[PDB]
């Protein structure tokens, strides 16, 4: 359930003319693309990833200080 | 009735096209006028106008001076080879003329 | 700048002919040429 | 009965309309879709009576009545 | 070029009718420089006429026309 | 008693708002208004009795101008001309 806005498709582009975003093109490949990830995870991080909330929703650590 | 837009606006023009268009018609310069003869005509008649007192406020400019008039449109009129082109063959009242002294009366 | 180009062309590895003002003034160079005639050089006013 | 012709409602790509390549920006003063600054000078030195020409051939001229 | 077709001899002709004893060999460049731009004006104008009229050819009137708008009357045309 | 005064002062006050004209000027701009007018119209009525019409159109008055006016300021006036009758036609 992760989600990404890579950019504006280029067939919208042109609509106005010096708007702001990343025209990229549309992906000529599936739609569906499936593979398949063998990945490692060691236990240190299942240590640090159930005792503080790390990285996604960790807002307040931009202050910096404590 | 419909309220009532005057013609100038209908062209985005100051210049009353009204008016230019009874001159045209009341003027007998033909039996018939369109409509597009006289925007065409008070557009032009704006636009040279514009020159002219553009050119006049930057001679006004440089002598320092709020307030345009004869001799500065005449200094405008006569600096610009295509104004004194249209009206080469006109006099302006208290307008004065262009300074010019020849070569061989300067000092030597 | 003529003399110039001529001297860095001489003496200068890295100056090409590309960079002197007659490379940048050349029918080569413009796209409009390439456009209506072709590659080739111009049209001499001949018959064909 | 024909009246199935359809009209659209999509954005399009503007091209050049001197030459054939994309263009990205017109003109105030002639407004024409050019390429490049060679262009540009050919469309701001061209014989008067053609600057309408090529809005005749893209369509919407709208001359005179 | 079809200017240097106003020859030297043609350019003395007109001089002599017009009671010129004595012709300076840079006036004939300079008459052929002031007919030119006698006849682009004049020109201009008959063009002027010709695409008004909606023709392709431009007629005695559109010169005659044209030289009036100059204030230079010709008769004998029209 | 009518005079293009009106016109004038709202042109002025567009391209140089701070900046007044005396009244002398003003009748000496009011005497330009009237004589280009007058060319103009002339020669457009001209043109027309030439061509066997009896209107003078949009047309008349374009070819009247590009007699009338030299070079630069000719095909500025043509090009202001054209732009004033398109948005009339289109409102």
């Amino acid at each position: 359930g992760a989600c990404k806005r890579v950019g504006r498709s280029d067939a919208y582009a042109t609509e106005f003319d010096l708007e702001a975003e990343e025209y990229v093109p549309i992906p000529k490949g599936e739609v569906h693309k499936k593979k398949e990830i063998v990945q490692d995870v060691t236990l240190h991080d299942l240590d640090v990833a159930n005792a503080r909330p790390q990285g996604g929703q960790d807002i307040i650590s931009m202050m910096g200080q404590l | 009735r419909a309220k009532a837009k005057t013609r100038s606006s209908r062209a985005g023009l100051q210049f009353p096209v009204g008016r230019v268009h009874r001159l045209l018609r009341k003027g007998n310069y033909a039996e018939r006028v369109g409509a597009g003869a006289p925007v065409y005509l008070a557009a032009v008649l704006e636009y040279l106008t514009a020159e002219i007192l553009e050119l006049a406020g930057n001679a006004a400019r440089d002598n320092k001076k709020t307030r345009i008039i004869p001799r500065h449109l005449q200094l405008a009129i006569r600096n610009d080879e295509e104004l004194n082109k249209l009206l080469g063959k006109v006099t302006i009242a208290q307008g004065g003329v262009l300074p010019n002294i020849q070569a061989v009366l300067l000092p030597k | 700048i003529r003399s110039l180009e001529n001297d860095l062309l001489r003496y200068d590895k890295t100056f090409s002919y590309d960079m002197t003002l007659d490379a940048q003034r050349d029918w080569s160079k413009s796209l409009l040429h390439a456009f209506r005639y072709g590659p080739r050089p111009f049209d001499p006013s001949s018959q064909a | 009965t024909n009246i199935e012709s359809a009209p659209s409602l999509a954005p399009m790509k503007h091209y050049c309309d001197v030459t054939g390549l994309p263009a990205p920006y017109l003109d105030p003063k002639t407004r024409l879709r050019y390429h490049n600054k060679e262009i540009f000078a050919m469309i701001r030195n061209l014989p008067q009576g053609m600057g309408e020409q090529f809005l005749e051939a893209r369509g919407a001229h709208t001359v005179l009545k | 070029d079809n200017i240097q077709g106003i020859t030297k001899p043609a350019i003395r002709r007109l001089a002599r009718r017009g009671g010129v004893k004595r012709i300076s060999g840079l006036i004939y460049e300079e008459t052929r420089g002031v007919l030119k731009v006698f006849l682009e004006n004049v020109i201009r104008d008959a063009v002027t006429y010709t695409e008004h009229a909606k023709r392709k050819t431009v007629t005695a009137m559109d010169v005659v026309y044209a030289l009036k708008r100059q204030g230079r009357t010709l008769y004998g045309f029209g | 008693k009518e005079s293009y005064s009106v016109y004038v002062y709202k042109v002025l006050k567009q391209v140089h708002p701070d900046t007044g004209i005396s009244s002398k000027a003003m009748g000496i701009m009011n005497s330009f208004v009237n004589d280009i007018f007058e060319r103009i119209a002339g020669e457009a009525s001209r043109l027309a009795h030439y061509n066997k019409r009896s209107t003078i159109t949009s047309r008349e008055i374009q070819t009247a101008v590009r007699l009338l006016l030299p070079g630069e300021l000719a095909k500025h006036a043509v090009s202001e001309g054209t732009k004033a009758v398109t948005k009339y036609t289109s409102s």
